[PDB]
């Protein structure tokens, strides 16, 4: 729902890919990570990440929060299906809650609590 | 915006 990765990569070549990489890598989920629209935000130089199930929320957020090397007083908020995810959850749970039918996890990012 | 690659987050 306005992620570029999607426009991109028609359906059947996702869902083939992602249920590729969940065969070969089960203790591990496929996810992208795009700016929200409207966004006003650094750039992630990267947009896949092949993420441990067992790594939290929390620390795949700190994750993305360095590698836009946000400052300190910077914010960030994240948002998966219209909603914005638990910390305290596991990639691997928010995978299993939320993947689409490529069997990939979708992540926008963004600024500001502001969403649509 | 790469979108290439997945990177091999550790664990």
């Amino acid at each position: 729902m306005g992620f570029v990765y999607k426009e991109e990569h028609p359906f059947e070549k996702r869902r083939s890919e992602g249920e590729k990489i969940r065969k070969k890598y089960p203790d591990r989920v496929p996810v992208i990570v795009e700016k929200a629209p409207k966004a006003r935000i650094g750039d992630l130089d990267k947009k896949k990440y092949l993420v441990p199930s067992d790594l939290t929320v929390g620390q795949f957020y700190f994750l993305i929060r360095k590698r836009i090397h946000l400052r300190a007083e910077d914010a960030l908020f994240f948002f998966v299906n219209n909603v914005i995810p638990p910390t305290s959850a596991t990639m691997g749970q928010l995978y299993q809650e939320h993947h689409e039918e490529d069997f990939f996890l979708y992540i926008a990012y963004s600024d500001e609590s502001v969403y649509g | 915006s790469d979108d290439d690659f997945w990177v091999r987050v550790a664990p």
